[PDB]
C-alpha cells in the first residue's frame, strides 16, 4: 500500500499519489524534511504511532512543512508526534543550531484543517503560518513542559527558549481554536493578517497572547483579530500588543474578550511602541498605528512580581480603545498608561 | 445619536458609491454609526466630538470595478485612512483626498488603483505615513512630498514607478524614519542627499539601481534594517561603518566588491546577513554573529573565504 507509509522512503511516493495518506510513526533520517508541501487537492494526512526526528543541527531547517488546498491534516488516538527537543535545547532559543521553525504552514487554502495533533518536545518556534488562508486549526495539543527545567548546556536557564506556540503572518482567515499550548514564549503571536480569530485557548508557561513586535517586515499591517474565551497562566504576559521603534505599519480591531489569568509574572496587559530589537527603549514612536483595540472581561490574578497594565503609545499614534469589565489585580508594581488617559482601569 | 449627520450621509453615500457592497451590511441608515456596529467606522473618543476619524475599507469583494469615491472629502475629520485588499477598486487618486486636511495615516494598498502618486499629497501638512503599496501605480516619485515636517515614512512598494529617486528625498524631517520603495522600476544612483536622513528601515531592493549605497550606512545611524538587493550596485563594501542596532543586512544580488568590513564583529543584534550574488573578496570577518550564518549567505562572491566558508590560504 503507497499511501500508509512505514518509512522515510516511502513518503514521497504517497504525497505525489494519494490522497488519504498514513504516516504510521517513524524516525525522519537528518537533515530530512517531513515533505507534505505538495499534497494534492482534498488529501487527508493521518499521524499514527510515535513519529520522530533525527538530529539536524541547522537554523534553517524546516522539519516538517505543509502546503495545500482543502487539505486535512489529523491524528489518530495515541498518536504523538516528538520534535527531538532535547537534542537542541541550551537555554538560548533563536540567538548551537537549532532548526527555528518545528511545522512551517504555507500557502495552505481552501479551507484546509489541522486537527487533533499530539506535539511534544519541539526544538524552538511550533507553527509558523504564512501566506495562508480560509485555515483551521483545532484541537492540538503542544506540550514543551520538559523544557522548562534546565539541562546540560543551559547552566541556570531553562533549556527551551523563544517556542512560540502559532506565529502568524501574511494570512487571512485563519482560526485557531481549542488548543493547548505549554511553552516558554508566545503561545500565539501575529505579526501581520486579517480576520485572525484565536478562541478557546489554554496557554500556560509562556509569553501570552500577542500581536507583534509590528513594523520593519514584510508585512506590516494587523487587521481584524479576536482573542475570545482563553486562559492564560504561569505567564510573562496576558495580553500583549507590540511595534517597534522606527517602523510603519498598522494595528487596527483587535479584541481580548473573556481572558481569564492565573499567575502573571510581568504585565496583564501590555501595549507599547518602543521596541527596538527585542527590548523596550521607553521612547515610542508613532509610525505604527494602533486602533480600535477592545479589552472586554480580561480578568483573573497576576503575580505580586506585575504590573496589572501597561500603555506605552506614541504620539497620537493610539486611538479608540475600549475597556468592558476587566479585573486584572494582584500587582505590587503600579500600573502605568498614557493612553486613553494617565490613568488605568487596574 | 452619537453620529454626526453629515458623517452619515458621507458613509452612505462612499458605500452606495461602492455600489452598496454586501460586506458593508453593517451600514444601516437606521443605527447610530457611532457605535461599533458600523464594520470599519470608528468615531473620535479622545476629543469626544464623535465624530468619524477612522475609516478602515478592506476587502470588500465589489461585484463591479469602482474609482475611490470622492465622497470621502464629507468626512473632514478623518485622520485614520486605510483602504486595501480590493481587486476592483480602479482609478487615480483623487483630488477629494486633499480635503482631508487632518490626515495622519493614508494607506491605499493591495488594490488596482493606477496613474501617478499625485504631489496634492504635499499640502496635507499633518500626514504621518503614507502606504501605496502593491497598487498599479506609475510615473516617477512625487518630489514635492519631502516638504510634509510630519512625515515619518513611505511604503510604496510593488508599483510601477520610474525615473530616479529626486534629491529632494534628502530633505525629510529627522521623524522621518522608514523608507520603503521596492519593487519598482526605480533607475540612477541614491541621491548623496541621503547622509541628511537617519532611517531605521531602507528597503530600495528589486529596482534598477545602480552605483554607491554607502551614504545610507553609517556608525552614527540608528538603522535597523538595510535592504538593497537585486539592484546594480557597485561601491567598496569594506569602508563603510554600521549603525550599532543593525539587525539586518541584505545586499544579494549586486555588484558591491572589497572586504567586509570588520565592523560587522561588533554588531550584537545581526542575525539577518545576505551578501550573495557580489563581488566581494578577502576573509570573512571572524567575530560576532557571522559564523552563525549558513555558507549560503556569503555565496557566490569573488574571492571571500573563512568561516563558514573554506578557510583562507
Ligand atoms: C486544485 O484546486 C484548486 C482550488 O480552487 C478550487 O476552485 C474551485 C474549483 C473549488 O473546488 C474551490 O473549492 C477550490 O478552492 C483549483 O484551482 C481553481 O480552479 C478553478 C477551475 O474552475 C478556477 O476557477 C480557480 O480560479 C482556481 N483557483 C486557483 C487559486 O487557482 C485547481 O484547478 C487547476 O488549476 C486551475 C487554474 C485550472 O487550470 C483547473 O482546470 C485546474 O484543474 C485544482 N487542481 C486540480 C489538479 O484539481
Ligand atoms: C487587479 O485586479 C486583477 C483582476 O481582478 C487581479 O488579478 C489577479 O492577479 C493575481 C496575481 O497575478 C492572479 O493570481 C494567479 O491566479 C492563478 C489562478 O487563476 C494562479 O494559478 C496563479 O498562480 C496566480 O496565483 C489572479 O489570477 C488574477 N485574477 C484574474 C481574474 O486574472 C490583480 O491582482 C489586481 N491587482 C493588481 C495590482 O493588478
Ligand atoms: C474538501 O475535501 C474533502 C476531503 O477531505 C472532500 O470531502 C469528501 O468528498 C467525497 C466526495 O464528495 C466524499 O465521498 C467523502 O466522504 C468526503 N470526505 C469527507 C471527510 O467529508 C470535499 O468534497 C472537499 N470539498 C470541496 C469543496 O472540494
Amino acid at each position: 500500500d503507497p499511501c500508509s507509509v512505514t518509512e522515510y522512503s516511502g513518503l514521497a511516493t504517497a504525497v505525489s499519489s494519494c490522497k488519504n495518506i498514513v504516516l504510521n510513526g517513524f524516525q525522519v533520517p537528518t537533515g530530512k524534511q517531513l515533505d507534505l508541501s505538495s499534497l494534492q487537492n482534498d488529501s487527508t494526512v493521518t499521524f499514527k504511532g510515535t513519529t520522530t526526528f533525527a538530529t539536524t543541527a541547522d537554523n534553517d531547517f524546516n522539519p516538517i512543512v505543509i502546503s495545500g488546498s482543502n487539505i486535512t491534516i489529523t491524528g489518530a488516538s495515541g498518536h504523538v508526534i516528538d520534535g527531538n527537543g532535547q537534542a537542541y535545547w541550551d537555554g538560548k532559543g533563536s540567538n548551537n543550531q537549532k532548526p527555528d521553525h518545528f511545522i512551517v504552514v504555507q500557502k495552505t487554502t481552501g479551507n484546509s484543517k489541522i486537527t487533533n495533533l499530539n506535539i511534544q518536545n519541539w526544538p524552538v518556534h511550533c507553527f509558523d503560518i504564512t501566506g495562508s488562508s480560509q485555515l483551521t486549526i483545532s484541537g492540538l495539543i503542544l506540550d514543551n513542559r520538559a523544557g522548562d527545567k534546565p539541562n546540560a548546556k543551559s547552566g541556570s536557564l531553562p533549556a527551551a527558549h523563544n517556542t512560540d506556540g502559532f506565529d502568524i503572518s501574511s494570512s487571512d482567515h485563519v482560526t485557531l481554536d481549542n488548543n493547548h499550548v505549554y511553552n516558554q514564549d508566545d503561545c500565539v503571536a501575529v505579526t501581520s493578517g486579517t480576520n485572525i480569530v484565536v478562541s478557546n485557548m489554554y496557554c500556560s508557561g509562556g509569553h501570552g497572547l500577542s500581536i507583534g513586535s509590528v513594523g520593519g517586515k514584510s508585512d506590516n499591517v494587523v487587521d481584524g483579530v479576536q482573542f475570545l474565551s482563553s486562559q492564560v497562566v504561569n505567564s510573562q504576559n496576558g495580553c500583549r500588543i507590540k511595534s517597534n521603534s522606527g517602523a510603519t505599519g498598522t494595528i487596527n480591531n483587535v479584541t481580548y474578550q473573556n481572558i481569564a489569568l492565573t499567575n502573571i509574572s510581568t504585565y496583564g496587559v501590555d501595549v507599547q511602541q518602543d521596541y527596538l530589537n527585542g527590548g523596550p527603549t521607553g521612547k515610542p514612536t508613532n509610525g505604527v498605528k494602533i486602533s480600535n483595540i477592545k479589552f472586554i472581561k480580561v480578568t483573573g490574578t497576576v503575580a505580586s512580581s506585575a504590573q496589572d497594565w501597561f500603555i506605552l503609545c506614541g504620539d497620537g499614534s493610539c486611538s479608540g480603545f475600549t475597556f468592558s469589565g476587566n479585573a486584572i489585580t494582584g500587582g505590587g508594581k503600579t500600573s502605568s498608561c498614557n493612553y486613553p488617559t494617565n490613568t488605568c482601569p487596574s | 445619536e452619537l453620529c454626526n449627520p453629515q458623517d452619515k450621509q458621507a458613509l452612505l453615500q462612499i458605500k452606495k458609491d461602492l455600489g452598496n457592497p454586501t460586506t458593508l451590511s453593517s451600514w444601516l441608515p437606521t443605527t447610530d454609526c457611532c457605535n461599533r456596529t458600523w464594520l470599519g467606522v470608528l468615531c473620535d473618543t479622545d476629543t469626544q466630538t464623535y465624530r468619524v476619524n477612522n475609516l478602515d475599507l478592506s476587502g470588500l469583494n465589489l461585484p463591479k470595478p469602482y474609482p475611490i469615491p470622492s465622497s470621502l472629502a464629507n468626512l473632514p475629520y478623518l485622520n485614520f485612512l486605510y483602504i486595501g485588499g480590493i481587486n476592483n477598486l480602479v482609478g487615480p487618486i483623487p483630488p477629494a483626498i486633499a480635503k482631508l486636511t487632518q490626515l495622519h495615516y493614508l494607506y491605499i494598498t493591495h488594490t488596482n488603483v493606477s496613474g501617478a502618486i499625485p504631489d496634492f499629497l504635499s499640502q496635507i501638512k499633518t500626514l504621518v505615513t503614507l502606504d501605496f503599496s502593491y497598487n498599479a501605480l506609475s510615473g516617477t516619485l512625487p518630489p514635492s512630498i519631502s516638504s510634509l515636517p510630519n512625515l515619518v515614512g513611505i511604503t510604496f512598494d510593488g508599483n510601477r514607478i520610474s525615473g530616479a529617486i529626486p534629491d529632494s528625498y534628502g530633505s525629510f524631517s529627522k521623524l522621518f524614519t522608514s523608507m520603503t520603495i521596492s519593487r519598482n522600476r526605480l533607475t540612477g544612483k541614491i541621491p548623496p542627499t541621503f547622509a541628511n536622513l537617519n532611517l531605521a528601515f531602507v528597503d530600495l531592493s528589486r529596482n534598477m539601481l545602480e552605483g554607491d549605497a554607502s551614504v545610507l550606512f553609517g556608525s552614527d545611524k540608528n538603522t535597523q534594517k538595510i535592504h538593497l538587493a537585486k539592484n546594480s550596485l557597485a561601491f567598496d563594501l569594506g569602508k563603510v561603518g554600521l549603525s550599532k542596532n543593525l539587525n539586518g543586512l541584505d545586499l544579494r544580488n549586486n555588484r558591491i566588491y572589497g572586504t567586509l568590513p570588520q565592523g560587522l564583529t561588533q554588531l550584537k543584534f545581526l542575525h539577518s546577513l545576505d551578501v550573495s550574488f557580489n563581488n566581494l573578496c578577502g576573509e570573512i570577518p571572524q567575530g560576532g554573529n557571522l559564523q552563525r550564518f549558513d555558507v549560503s549567505a556569503y555565496a557566490n562572491n569573488k574571492c571571500l573565504c573563512g568561516s563558514p566558508l573554506p578557510a583562507c590560504t
